[PDB]
């Protein structure tokens, strides 16, 4: 009853997890909670400030009874209670997040990250500022390499190396880079890797 | 720590009676509360208390999944047992309460339980039925990525 | 037996050559079953005929007396893949579900009996779980001779020979074992074809692990043996009922 | 010296990276010298292919090789650092704890790259400022570092030297540290007493009691 | 961030690294090229033999410009000594490949008809000793203690399948045993 409102928060923390796992994985996170964690916010304060309250009732009161020290220590728990919860939380959507700023980014020229997360808005605007930071920090190792890199994809290795492109729905042609692949529904390009691997993290090509 | 399990695994209630009287009641209009009570706990919070003190602020009475008749049922047939109804949370609660109270007996009893387990879980790792519902929570995310190592290297055993 | 030695040599090869490109679907159907302690087998009949005619030829001519030359052909083979030795190991059910052509169930008229019949009712009410047997030792009441009977399937009475007689030979039950049984009772589906009459419903036996596989009211398509038991109730008048092998349910249904 | 070494080297590093709970020290004698190479032949190939179409009013296949070949080696170190960079993400605060450590090797230019000091001190830097904004307002007193309370802990974890981590034994015998029967090495578990160790037997143990074969790479992991 | 798996190598990543072991080949050709890490070759001569690595020897099959070479050890006449030696040691795994499981994979797809009689026989072979084995590692599985463990001979995609679980419960088995001394 205590510090339990931690054990609901990270007990729905879990369910993202869930929806990470098997899964399938194509996102789309519910929402983050700002109401649930202002609730904790709210209580720890209460907390610290019973806790600065009694901090001063020591001073006059309590005359440093054996018993005093018991607040000073369990209540100090609790806040690392919430803390203990509210990281575990955090973390967990930073590690939801910044795979997803991985895999795809996005992929060739890159060129802007845009129309990606579909969470958008949803998601709280302070991990959007912490997200687009940090797509600019990968902007950066993006710039030291020179391997080229692509570092973003090819996860999966290449064979052998020409593979096979089914149109899906996709116009078209977009395909500036290296040469005008002319994109057009229904058709296949017996095209190297090369290309594929930027391509098909888009949504343009279908069938490897 | 920050992985859901164990912040999970701290949350769990224990019956710890306290040592001494604490006024001031966190819990409700005591104000102290008288001594010898038995509060139930989360683990979180009572994992130190049995620590500082030279005697501790709690007894630290045994917690009922851990009543000798349970630690003596999973002696005969651990693989039928059912883990997930009882807490669920065993083998990361489990390893806290044998660490708190240094208790040595039991561990050669779960270090079997867990092979026993084991050997049974090698078995669904073969591509359920009714048994993947009895597991601990973390005992069936072993499962999962045991399943997906199987599944991927059958999937990549043929085209 | 030497022709039983030829079947069951045919069966084995049937097991382990069978390819599909390029996994072989039945020795891991197999392995995958002995794992989670299924002890069956489901054989795909198109694969079958596919692989040879002949066996198919025989296996819908006779099926109660080859069916059970096919069992413990498959649990000769999961003795070599389940364990390696230089127990015990039940011999594993096979349940066969396959397309053929539908037979409804006012078409069933003799001349087809013991012949595998594919069709399709709406289950009305599950019997009550029995036991029949598989292997039971017996002893005499007077030379006491210690006799393990073989019992097979698809009754059988008990031999009379080591005054002694006529049928001194007691079951014991502390060493036999033993499986389950089922009967299925199944109403023709109403839309086709009650007419005017009231629909008619065959008996049928499940067994092993098709038992408690379906809820009483699910439509389902059985395979199974067509045959006919004695029941006294003249003459001689003996009353149908079909063996099943194996169940499928509709999609899906879980 | 030789290019097929430093390949075996690059492959040998990688593997041995994915395996093992914790990070290794970054390799940059070698890594630098293929961040160079393959500057070289990426030019070198499309100036062929350019060149290639002036004979052009033949064989497509030694460039196709090549390419593929580069394809590989470019796959490789970049599932390297991709790698590499994660464990930097798990391990930052440790790390941290282990660049205010006076003893023994710290960060430097060494244990981590010139190019991934930059990715650790940003991604810090700016998880620090997330978490800031986002929970800490409505700041502890207490928790105001990150760091050891002690408990529960935190992070410290995960130097997690225990871990088990498959083993496959190599390397050149004189006949060092061959005791027989079979072989090299020592082992001597500290909770335990030796097996010890076969040379042709993969042999799973603790990554601690092996780190210092790993150091000179008598094990394969 | 690796994502997936990670801990454990991805069926595909053996794959990516066992083409990286040489084997023989048989060129039907008569630039340079240099490349990085091959060393080969001169000029391949038609109707002989010659040591390349493998993914080169995989591209040049797919436009049937080279005759791979079977592998010694692969052979039906070969496997039978091997299963026989298997049945009749049920501790020890023998002598592996260590590639065995993989090449049989990859060689099987595109070369297989290079092989004598490869039809039916072989697939039928190794499909089996990828029994009797796996099953035996599953019954060597049960003297599980920490910390050891004889897994001897062992193919690497073996190593790779049951990697995440070995490895895990043996961190929950001497994860308690370490901590309660």
């Amino acid at each position: 009853m205590y510090g339990d409102l931690g054990n609901k928060l990270v007990l729905e923390a879990k369910r993202t997890k869930q929806l990470y796992a098997r899964s399938n994985q194509d996102v789309n996170l519910p929402m983050y909670h700002e109401d649930i964690i202002r609730n904790i916010l709210k209580e720890v304060s209460n907390l610290r400030k019973n806790t600065e309250y009694l901090k001063e009732q020591q001073q006059l009161g309590m005359l440093d009874d054996k018993v005093a020290k018991c607040q000073y220590f369990v209540t100090l728990l609790c806040m690392e209670r919430n803390k203990r919860c509210l990281l575990a939380y955090q973390r967990l959507r930073t590690d939801i997040l910044d795979s997803m700023a991985w895999n795809n980014n996005g992929l060739d020229l890159m060129s802007s990250i845009t129309f990606s997360q579909q969470d958008t808005n949803n998601l709280s605007h302070q991990e959007q500022e912490y997200l687009k930071e940090y797509c600019d920090l990968i902007t950066d190792l993006k710039s030291g390499d020179l391997v080229d890199i692509d570092l973003s994809g090819s996860l999966v290795p290449p064979s052998d190396v020409f593979i096979d492109v089914r149109v899906l729905k996709d116009a078209g042609e977009i395909q500036t880079e290296y040469g005008v692949f002319n994109l057009i529904k229904d058709s296949q390009f017996f095209v190297r890797q090369s290309d594929v691997e930027r391509l098909i993290q888009q949504g343009y090509l279908q069938k490897i | 720590y920050y992985d859901i399990d164990d912040v999970l695994a701290d949350g769990t209630e224990f019956p710890c009676k306290f040592q001494y009287d604490i006024p001031g009641l966190g819990y409700n209009p005591g104000r102290p509360i008288t001594k010898n009570t038995k509060l139930s706990l989360p683990l979180w919070l009572a994992r130190i208390l049995a620590i500082v003190g030279p005697v501790p602020f709690v007894e630290l009475l045994p917690p009922d999944m851990f009543s000798t008749k349970v630690m003596n049922a999973i002696k005969t047939d651990p693989v039928a047992l059912d883990l997930h109804s009882i807490n669920s949370h065993f083998f990361s609660l489990a390893i806290k309460w044998i660490m708190l109270f240094s208790e040595k007996e039991l561990a050669n009893v779960v270090s079997e339980l867990l092979l026993q387990r084991a050997q049974e879980l090698n078995h669904h790792a073969s591509s359920t039925s009714t048994f993947l519902l009895k597991l601990e929570e973390m005992e069936k995310e072993i499962y999962k990525k045991s399943h997906e190592s199987y599944k991927d290297t059958k999937r990549w055993m043929f085209k | 037996d030497d022709d039983n030695t030829e079947i069951i040599k045919s069966f084995k090869n049937f097991i382990l050559e069978f390819r599909l490109d390029s996994q072989f679907i039945y020795r891991d159907q197999l392995r995958n079953n002995i794992l989670v302690k299924n002890y069956s087998l489901t054989v795909n009949m198109e694969h079958l005929i596919g692989y040879n005619e002949d066996i198919y030829k025989k296996l819908s001519d006779e099926p109660s007396d080859i069916i059970p030359l096919f069992e413990t052909a498959i649990t000769q083979v999961a003795k070599r893949i389940s364990i390696l030795s230089r127990n015990s190991l039940p011999t594993f059910q096979l349940i066969l579900n396959s397309n053929a052509n539908q037979i409804p169930l006012r078409d069933l008229d003799s001349e087809h009996v013991s012949k595998i019949v594919r069709l399709s009712g709406i289950i009305i009410s599950t019997s009550v779980l029995s036991s029949r047997a598989t292997y039971l030792s017996i002893m005499c009441r007077n030379c006491r001779h210690t006799t393990s009977i073989t019992i097979n399937n698809f009754t059988v009475s008990l031999p009379r020979s080591c005054n002694c007689g006529p049928d001194p030979y007691i079951i014991i039950h502390e060493s036999s074992k033993f499986i389950d049984q089922q009967f299925l009772k199944l109403q023709e589906i109403p839309e086709l074809v009650p007419v005017g009459e009231m629909p008619r419903n065959l008996t049928m036996t499940c067994d092993r692990y098709l038992t408690n596989k379906v809820i009483p009211g699910t439509r389902v398509t059985i395979v199974g043996i067509y045959s006919i038991y004695n029941s006294k109730n003249g003459v001689a008048i003996r009353t149908p009922y079909i063996k099943i092998l194996g169940i499928q349910s509709d999609v899906e249904t879980s | 010296v030789s290019p097929q070494q430093d390949f075996s080297d690059l492959m040998k590093s990688w593997k041995n990276e994915r395996c093992s709970p914790e990070l290794l020290p970054y390799p940059h004698q070698l890594m630098k010298r293929l961040l160079n190479r393959i500057s070289m032949q990426s030019q070198l190939i499309e100036n062929i292919s350019m060149g290639f179409l002036d004979m052009q009013n033949e064989s497509k296949l030694p460039l196709l090789c090549m390419e593929t070949e580069l394809e590989r080696l470019k796959f490789v170190i970049r599932s390297y650092i991709r790698c590499r960079l994660s464990k930097i993400d798990k391990f930052s605060l440790y790390l941290r704890q282990l660049n205010e450590d006076e003893n023994s090797l710290i960060s430097l230019t060494d244990l981590l790259s010139k190019d991934e000091i930059k990715y650790h001190d940003t991604h810090s830097l700016i998880w620090l400022k997330l978490v800031n904004d986002s929970i800490l307002k409505y700041m502890p007193e207490e928790l105001q570092a990150i760091n050891d309370t002690e408990g529960s802990v935190n992070m410290i974890d995960e130097p997690d030297w225990n871990k088990f981590v498959f083993i496959h034994v190599n390397g050149p015998p004189d006949g060092e540290n061959e005791f027989g029967k079979p072989c090299y090495t020592v082992t001597i578990p500290d909770l335990k007493e030796e097996v010890e160790l076969t040379i042709g037997s993969i042999y799973v143990m603790r990554y601690e009691v092996i780190r210092d074969l790993l150091r000179d790479d008598k094990v394969a992991l | 961030l690796p994502a997936h798996l990670q801990q454990t190598f991805s069926p595909e990543e053996i794959q990516f690294i066992v083409e990286n072991e040489p084997i023989k080949i048989f060129p039907r050709i008569t630039w340079q090229l240099i490349t990085t890490d091959d060393k080969a070759l001169n000029n391949m001569v038609a109707m002989r033999s010659t040591e390349v690595v493998l993914w080169i020897a995989l591209l040049l099959k797919q436009q049937s410009k080279c005759s791979i070479v079977a592998p010694q050890w692969l052979t039906t006449k070969e496997l039978d000594r091997k299963i026989q030696y298997e049945k009749t040691h049920p501790d020890r795994f023998s002598e592996l490949p260590w590639n065995w499981l993989v090449l049989a994979r990859i060689l099987f797809n595109k070369a297989k008809d290079d092989f004598h009689d490869p039809i039916h026989e072989l697939r039928g072979k190794i499909q089996d000793l990828r029994e009797i084995r796996q099953i035996k590692v599953l019954k060597g599985l049960k003297y599980l203690n920490e910390s050891h463990l004889q897994l001897d001979n062992l193919s690497l995609l073996e190593i790779n399948e049951l990697r995440p679980f070995i490895t895990e419960i043996m961190d929950k088995l001497r994860e308690i045993h370490t901590a309660s001394l």
